[PDB]
């Protein structure tokens, strides 16, 4: 299917924003984010909704949309 | 800030 745009928003309000397919495993999205950062994947705690994200949800599994948007806060 | 969005995306083996 079509690609989604989740915004990810950091701590301090910064923004990056990944296209992702539906079946997408979000660790993946959790890896890149954090090496952008320069930050370790495992210091970091990725909410939807304020609930946990898991390395292996996927936007389907959470009912995501289009410019859901995903909160990083520290582990 | 710019816009930033990034895209999430044997037989050859010789070691």
């Amino acid at each position: 299917g079509e690609y989604i745009k989740l915004k990810v928003i950091g701590q301090d309000s910064s923004e990056i924003h990944f296209k992702v397919k539906m079946t997408t495993h979000l660790k993946k999205l959790k890896e890149s984010y954090a090496q952008r950062q320069g930050v370790p994947m495992n210091s970091l705690r990725f909410l939807f909704e304020g609930q946990r994200i898991a390395d292996n949800h996927t936007p389907k599994e959470l009912g995501m949309e289009e410019e859901d948007v995903i909160e990083v806060y520290q582990e | 800030a710019e816009e930033r969005v990034v895209v999430i995306s044997n037989s050859s083996s010789r070691y």
